[PDB]
């Protein structure tokens, strides 16, 4: 009763963003263990996206302002180009740049850890060990979706059953920022350049641009 | 659903199978035609056959990878050889038949044809016919010395 | 854990005994080589 | 159907059984009464399909094993290239690889050990490795000692990684029986996953670092003033300055038109002059069509779309006339029996690597390979030995599925039917088939000595009297030399030097390759490689065709694969089992193979390697005795061992004096072995009752009771040091030979 | 090499062409056929070139 392509049972629909489609069966249910369990992968797809949401942004933001922005020698290099050492080289930086990673492991390593808690028991992250937000931790009934408050401050539709057409939002956006990224890795990796820089050249002129003329 | 490949007579318990090497039209008639089958000849007369083709074949090999010719005049004094190894043979066979076969005793070989047809008492094997089949291959394996040696003082053959 | 101290003291004891030993007997050697005889009396 | 993945959840992890010996069989968790339980503690280990009867089980087992073996493998590889990065001089052999000698491993000084750090030469002293290591690093552009450093730490997490798997495999994660089955798709994996990315992969390392670097190292330009192999990648002008092709990005593959890349691939074929090696322009080009070719293999079989094959399918539609209904029933037995499979993987794998050797020395792959004849001989060795030993191997397993799975009831196949049906025909005939190449190849050798020793060699088999000309290989010969240009206009030069009949590569002052001659001399050992072959086939093959029922014993199958007998009636039944036919014929592959390497060792001295100066005029090792030597018994006796065995009994007080001590180390334990195979535990046991006496009468009996070995036993006691004998005595003959001549 | 693309489209059309005339997801596949296309379209490639090459001589 729903858009869909390809086959598989278990698709129920039930599901945000669901079309139905798994031709390689990752979430078939019949033999389950380990990371190749269905809901894990649902839970998966939702952090990547999410983050890729995010990232997506981040590969551009810089890229975009310093060319119509205040941005000096901290002029956005490509997003690719700061963090990898051989193309930009990167840029120093208040800190070193291994020494960043270590602090930056740290940091993650506590709210990633929490997070995990959360997929392997329900409120265990918001029960006991001190300091506030422990209340703030534990909260929801899905892992996925920890219904912050904290993680979510603004109920935003949470209350409503609206909140399903944000889930799907909130799901097909994250498809759209994984698959740009990739676009990124490859476009910056050919293109060298800028992903926002090399938008411009397809811009500029159309037929001159794109990959068979890449090449 | 067709196999070529049966039991023996229709008997799966006995020994043998049938293939195209033992049941041919081909196979069979020329293994029914070779003197040794020829079940109702002389047997003396079955044994000059076996010894001429014998003798006359033996008489190759020796001559060509005698010591005594291989560039060495001697030649075809070789197939004398061969006359000397057709006499082996001979005591060989005289010595298989006597101690096998008694006078007394009758034949040895099978009665019943293929076919069941137990019509057919059969051969030599027996002390009598035996002494006949190697007098017969003896008589045969010198004379087919003889003449492949009289063919070579003839001469002419491309390989010697 | 016991059983993990079980593992141990199998065939597992004669090679760290033989080790021991085959370290011991080296250090000497590397300590005393080439004795033919035994000279202290 | 449709195929997926299949597992099942946590299945137990703990040391408690660890502390329980012999848990896995329950005649033997019980503990020991006599030592003959420690024996077969040992012995059924390994025999998963005896622990339980559950497929799943077993094939869990197998699994997590595979695991184990290749985290071995890749710690093996780690140490080979951590010793190539402290313990070496691969830099130093990276300059000069034509004098000086390539050394992996020094030895501590204690006892005296230092004196086998001989002078390898580039300053350094250490044992000299046959490996072939320093010439497959060469070959991977490996500079510095930085990236075989880099690369024993990589294989070393690759090591821990497969071991972790394992674990996850059988502990965490194990995989269904469904999911093991799954053939067509496996199949279709290992064709195209495995093979054709695998091969790919490879050919893109060679394409940006291999032939990069090659270049530079034969220009002759300093090793450390080469640019580092990511300075290829990053900046194109340097791999565009050489192979100019580069110019271009995907054109012109994208835009096809193939190609200007003869540029850095070619079909040239022969050898570097420079080198000695196999082209590296070539070799690329040959992992190209490789990949493609297993790409495009990996899409045979049926999964879940509908188009492929079913094997099954394939099968069953291959019945003739003369075979019944015959292919019918395999895909059931070779799905559900792991014994069938393993044999003829075993039987392949093993003749595989039987090919390799046979081609690594004919075609040198890698560069300074050639002339470096301390490696070329015992690679060729190596590999010889391992495809012997596993196609032995492969016997054992078809006996044992003869034995334990094979069911006419359950699961009947009419091929393997009918086979059974006549099983006396195949044995009786290939019994004629050994006893007239017995004596048409050993024979002739008997001939040619009895007439040598009465002074008469013009009555000899040789190519001054009576002449065997091998003519068959002789014009296959002569073919492959007119093969380029008329043949494969492709091809520039020959396949092979030994095909060159006008061509000789020289690196140094010794000879690479060059056509390597035919004539009575190698008729004769070719024989002898077709008698002692067939004798080995025979004697495996009937142990697994006669392995169920005989005459003699009707319920063999019900003895099982491995038991010593049944008893002295019927005349005498020992060693009627098919497991003392893998080890009878254990000494006949050994035989075979004896023969094989000295024939490889002989020849290549006699008519091949040797030194050369810039005369043209070639002087080889043993300077060309093989063809009126080697066609006598007592010409092997004498003019190859006696002759050759010199190095290794003059070798103490030199840097080659552990080949001098294993020489009679190893003949030690093969006349050692000779002690088991020779008697019997009866009388031993009888000994042993003496010796037992003597014990409880001091009050220090065991009370696990002594026991001599098991009739079995003795036999695999004995033939296991019969082999570590005999091929150790040659190894430390070999070695001392060609590391002190070569 | 316009003449060499013109000549790989054909191959690819035929081969998807096929699509009716030769093998595809077939009788009963669980699928709603993007197999076949891809098989098609690489059987397709596969002679452009094959056909292509022998062109180039
Ligand atoms: C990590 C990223 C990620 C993950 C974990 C998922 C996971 C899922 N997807 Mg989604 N999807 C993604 C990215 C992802 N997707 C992107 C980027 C798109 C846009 C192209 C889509 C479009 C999409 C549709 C239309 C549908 C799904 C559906 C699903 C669900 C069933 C399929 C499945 O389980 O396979 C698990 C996947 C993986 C384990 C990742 C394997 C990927 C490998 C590495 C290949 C990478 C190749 C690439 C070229 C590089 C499952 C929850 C079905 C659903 O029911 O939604 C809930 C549905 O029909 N996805
Ligand atoms: C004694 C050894 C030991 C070890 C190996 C750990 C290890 C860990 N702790 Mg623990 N902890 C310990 C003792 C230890 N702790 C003691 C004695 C206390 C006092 C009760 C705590 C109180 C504590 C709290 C409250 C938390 C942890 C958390 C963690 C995890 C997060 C670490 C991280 O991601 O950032 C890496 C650290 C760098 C410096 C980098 C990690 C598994 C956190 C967790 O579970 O996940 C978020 C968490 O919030 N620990
Ligand atoms: C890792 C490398 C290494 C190094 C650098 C050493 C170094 C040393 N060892 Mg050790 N040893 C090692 C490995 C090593 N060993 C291993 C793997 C084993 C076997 C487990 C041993 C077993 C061993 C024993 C039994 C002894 C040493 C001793 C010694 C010291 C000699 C003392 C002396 O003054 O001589 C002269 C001493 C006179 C009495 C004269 C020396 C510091 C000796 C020592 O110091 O005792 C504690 C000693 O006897 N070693
Ligand atoms: C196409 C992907 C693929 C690849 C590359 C492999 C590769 C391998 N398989 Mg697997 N297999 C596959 C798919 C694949 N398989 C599928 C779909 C099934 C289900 C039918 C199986 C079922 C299977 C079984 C039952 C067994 C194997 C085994 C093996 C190993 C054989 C020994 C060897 O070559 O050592 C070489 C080692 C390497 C080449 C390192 C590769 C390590 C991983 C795969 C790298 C992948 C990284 C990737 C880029 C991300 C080899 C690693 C055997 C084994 O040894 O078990 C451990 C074994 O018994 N396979
Ligand atoms: C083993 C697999 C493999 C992998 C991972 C790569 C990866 C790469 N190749 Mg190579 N390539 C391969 C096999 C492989 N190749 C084979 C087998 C051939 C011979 C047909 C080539 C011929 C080739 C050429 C001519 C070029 C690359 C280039 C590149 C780089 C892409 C830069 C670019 O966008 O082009 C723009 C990238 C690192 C390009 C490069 O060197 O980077 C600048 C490039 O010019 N490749
Ligand atoms: C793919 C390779 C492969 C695999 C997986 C197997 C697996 C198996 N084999 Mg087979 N086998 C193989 C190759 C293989 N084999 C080859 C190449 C041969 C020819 C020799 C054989 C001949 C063979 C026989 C005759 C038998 C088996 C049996 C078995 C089963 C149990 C064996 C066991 O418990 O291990 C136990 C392991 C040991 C006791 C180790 C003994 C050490 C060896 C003998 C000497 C090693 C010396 C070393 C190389 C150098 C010396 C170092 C030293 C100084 C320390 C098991 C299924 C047995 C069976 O009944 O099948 C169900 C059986 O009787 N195999
Ligand atoms: C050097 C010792 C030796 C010799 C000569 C043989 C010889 C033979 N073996 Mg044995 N084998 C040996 C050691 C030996 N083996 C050992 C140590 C083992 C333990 C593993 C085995 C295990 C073994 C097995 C399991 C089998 C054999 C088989 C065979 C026969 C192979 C067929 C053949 O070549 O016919 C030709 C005969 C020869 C080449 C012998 C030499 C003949 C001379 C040179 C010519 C005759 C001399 C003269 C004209 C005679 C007249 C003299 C007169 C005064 C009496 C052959 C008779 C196989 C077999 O039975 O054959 C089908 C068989 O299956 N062997
Ligand atoms: C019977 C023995 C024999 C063997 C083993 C070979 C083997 C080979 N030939 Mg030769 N050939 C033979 C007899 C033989 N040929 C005879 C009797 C003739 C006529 C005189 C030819 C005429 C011939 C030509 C014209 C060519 C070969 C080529 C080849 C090579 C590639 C073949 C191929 O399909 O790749 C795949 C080929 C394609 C995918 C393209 C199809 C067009 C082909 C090359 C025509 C291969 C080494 C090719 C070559 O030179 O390799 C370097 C090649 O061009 N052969
Ligand atoms: C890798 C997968 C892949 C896919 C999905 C395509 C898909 C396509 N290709 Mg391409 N191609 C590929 C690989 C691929 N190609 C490779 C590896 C090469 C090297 C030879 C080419 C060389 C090539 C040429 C010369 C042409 C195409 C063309 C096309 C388009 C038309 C296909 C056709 O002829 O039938 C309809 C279509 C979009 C045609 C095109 O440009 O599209 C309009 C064109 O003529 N391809
Ligand atoms: C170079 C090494 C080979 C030396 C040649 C001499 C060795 C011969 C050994 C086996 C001979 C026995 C052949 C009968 C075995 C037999 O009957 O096979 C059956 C086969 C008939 O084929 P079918 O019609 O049964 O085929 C259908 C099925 O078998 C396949 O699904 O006949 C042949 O193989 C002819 C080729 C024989 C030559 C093989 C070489």
């Amino acid at each position: 009763w729903f858009a869909s392509k390809q086959s598989l049972s278990y698709l129920d629909g039930s599901l945000p963003g669901d079309y139905g489609f798994d031709p390689l069966g990752l979430s078939d249910p019949e033999g389950t263990g380990g990371f190749i369990e269905p809901r894990w992968l649902a839970y998966g797809e939702v952090i990547n996206g999410r983050f890729a949401m995010l990232g997506a942004v981040g590969a551009i933001a810089p890229e975009y302002l310093g060319k119509v922005g205040l941005i000096p020698q901290e002029t956005a290099l490509a997003w690719f180009q700061t963090g990898v050492i051989p193309p930009a080289g990167t840029y120093n930086y208040w800190a070193d740049n291994y020494t960043l990673f270590v602090l930056e492991m740290a940091l993650m390593g506590f709210a990633e850890h929490r997070r995990f808690q959360d997929w392997a028991k329900p409120g265990s992250m918001g029960k006991q060990y001190f300091l506030g937000l422990e209340k703030g931790f534990g909260g929801s009934g899905n892992p996925a979706y920890p219904g912050g408050p904290f993680f979510n401050p603004l109920g935003f539709g949470k209350d409503e059953k609206s909140l399903k057409e944000l889930k799907l939002k909130e799901v097909k956006n994250g498809r759209l920022a994984m698959l740009a990224i990739l676009g990124y890795f490859i476009q910056g990796l050919v293109t060298g350049v800028g992903p926002y820089q090399n938008l411009l050249d397809h811009v500029a002129d159309p037929v001159n641009n794109n990959v068979l003329t890449s090449l | 659903t067709y196999q070529v490949v049966q039991p023996i007579n229709g008997d799966p318990f006995i020994g043998s199978l049938e293939t195209p090497v033992t049941s041919s039209p081909l196979v069979a008639w020329y293994l029914s035609n070779l003197p040794g089958y020829r079940t109702a000849v002389n047997p003396l007369l079955r044994g000059i056959e076996v010894g001429l083709a014998h003798g006359f074949f033996l008489v190759g090999p020796f001559v060509k990878a005698g010591p005594l010719r291989n560039t060495e005049i001697a030649g075809q004094a070789g197939s004398l050889a061969a006359a000397g190894l057709v006499v082996i043979l001979s005591i060989c066979l005289t010595i298989y038949g006597i101690s096998s076969f008694n006078e007394g005793d009758p034949s040895t070989a099978p009665s019943l044809t293929l076919t069941g047809r137990k019509k057919q008492p059969d051969q030599l094997q027996t002390a009598d016919g035996w002494a006949k089949f190697t007098g017969g291959f003896f008589f045969g394996g010198i004379s087919g010395v003889i003449w492949a040696f009289f063919l070579l003082y003839v001469l002419d053959l491309p390989y010697y | 854990r016991d059983l993990k101290t079980y593992l141990s003291v199998a065939p597992v004891a004669s090679t760290l005994w033989f080790a021991a030993l085959a370290g011991l007997l080296i250090e000497i050697n590397r300590l005393f080589p080439d004795a033919l005889t035994f000279p202290f009396f | 159907e449709v195929k997926i993945i299949l597992d099942r959840d946590p299945i137990k992890t703990s040391f408690e059984q660890w502390a329980k010996p012999g848990h896995f069989s329950r005649t033997i968790a019980k503990g020991p009464d006599t030592t003959t339980w420690i024996w077969n503690l040992h012995a059924d280990a390994h025999d998963f399909d005896s622990h339980t009867s559950d497929l799943e089980e077993i094939s869990r087992k197998v699994f997590s094993a595979h695991f184990g073996q290749l985290s071995i493998i890749f710690l093996w590889l780690s140490g080979m290239y951590f010793h190539g990065a402290r313990f070496s001089n691969y830099e130093a052999w990276l300059n000069d690889p034509t004098h000086i000698r390539p050394s992996a491993q020094v030895v501590w000084p204690i006892v005296g050990q230092e004196i086998l750090n001989g002078d390898v030469g580039g300053g350094f002293r250490g044992i000299q490795i046959t490996s072939g290591f320093f010439q497959i690093w060469r070959a991977s552009g490996i500079t510095s000692e930085l990236q075989l450093y880099c690369t024993a730490i990589g294989a070393l997490v690759f090591a821990g990684l497969m071991l972790f798997a394992g674990w996850f495999h059988y502990h965490k994660a194990a995989p269904k029986l469904a999911w093991f089955q799954d053939v067509e798709s496996m199949l279709n994996h290992h064709l195209a996953g495995l093979l054709g990315l695998g091969s790919l992969s490879w050919a893109g390392h060679q394409v940006h670092v291999s032939l990069p670097i090659n270049q530079f190292l034969n220009a002759g330009v300093d090793p450390k003033e080469i640019p580092l192999p990511h300075e290829f990648i990053l900046n194109r002008d340097l791999l565009a300055q050489l192979y100019p092709s580069f110019a271009e990005g995907a054109t012109p593959f994208f835009t096809l038109n193939w190609s200007k890349y003869a540029d850095f691939l070619t079909f040239r074929g022969g050898l570097d002059p420079l080198t000695g090696g196999l082209w590296l322009t070539d070799i690329a080009h040959h992992h190209l069509a490789i990949a493609i070719l297993f790409l495009i293999a990996g899409h045979m079989y049926r999964t879940n779309w509908g188009i492929g094959h079913g094997i099954k399918d394939i099968l069953e539609a291959h019945k003739g006339p003369f075979t019944g209904q015959g292919h019918k029933g395999l895909y059931e037995i070779l799905t559900t029996s792991w014994h069938a499979q393993l044999s003829i993987n075993l039987a392949m794998l093993g003749s595989l690597t039987i090919v390799v050797a046979q081609h690594m020395y004919s075609m040198p792959p890698y560069p300074y390979l050639a002339t470096d004849y301390a490696t070329q001989l015992s690679l060729f060795t190596h590999h010889m030995w391992i495809g012997g030993f596993l196609i032995v191997g492969a016997a054992a397993h078809a006996a044992i599925f003869m034995v334990r799975d094979y069911d006419p009831t359950t699961r009947y196949n009419d091929l393997l039917d009918r086979v059974l049906r006549h099983r006396d025909a195949i044995i009786s005939h290939l019994n004629w088939v050994c006893i007239f190449l017995g004596f048409h190849s050993f024979g002739l050798y008997i001939h040619n000595d009895t007439m040598s020793a009465l002074g008469r060699p013009q009555d000899m088999f040789s190519d001054t009297a009576i002449q065997l000309q091998p003519v068959f290989a002789q014009w296959i010969q002569n073919t492959h030399a007119l093969a380029p240009g008329t043949t494969a206009p492709g091809a520039t030069a020959s396949t092979s030097l030994t095909w060159g009949g006008g061509d000789l590569v020289a690196v140094g002052n010794k000879v690479a390759l060059l056509p390597i001659p035919l004539g009575t001399a190698d008729f004769l050992v070719h024989h002898i490689h077709a008698f002692t072959i067939h004798v080995t086939v025979l004697i495996l093959l009937k142990g697994v065709l006669f392995a169920r029922s005989s005459r003699l014993i009707p319920d063999k199958a019900n003895l099982g694969f491995r038991f010593p007998c049944d008893g002295p009636g019927r005349g005498g039944t020992c060693q009627v089992s098919a497991w003392d036919h893998v080890f009878l014929g254990l000494f006949w592959m050994y035989n075979s193979i004896s023969v094989v390497i000295f024939h490889f060792s002989w020849k290549m001295q006699s008519d091949v390697w040797g030194t050369i100066n810039d005369q043209g005029v070639v002087t080889h090792i043993t300077t060309g005795n093989f063809a009126q030597s080697s066609i006598t018994i007592n010409g092997w006796l004498r003019d190859f061992l006696w002759a050759q065995a010199s190095q290794v009994i003059q070798s103490y007080g030199s840097s080659l004096s552990a080949y001098g001590l294993f020489f009679l180390g190893a003949h030690f334990v093969w006349a050692f072995s000779l002690m088991f195979l020779f008697s019997g535990r009866g009388y031993w046991q009888e000994l042993i009752e003496s010796i037992v006496w003597a014990h409880n009468k001091l009050k220090v009996a065991p009370a696990t009771q002594p026991r001599a070995l098991s009739i079995v036993q003795g036999r695999a006691v004995g033939v296991t040091h019969y082999l570590l004998g005999g091929i150790a005595t040659t190894w430390a003959f070999f070695l001392a030979r060609i590391i002190a001549v070569g | 090499f316009i003449g060499s693309s013109t000549n790989v489209i054909m191959v690819a059309s035929t081969t998807l062409m096929l699509f009716a005339g030769r093998f595809g997801l077939a009788p009963s596949a669980n699928r709603k056929t993007l197999a076949d296309t891809l098989a098609c379209g690489t059987v397709g490639h596969i002679i452009g070139v094959g056909v292509v090459l022998g062109l180039k001589t």
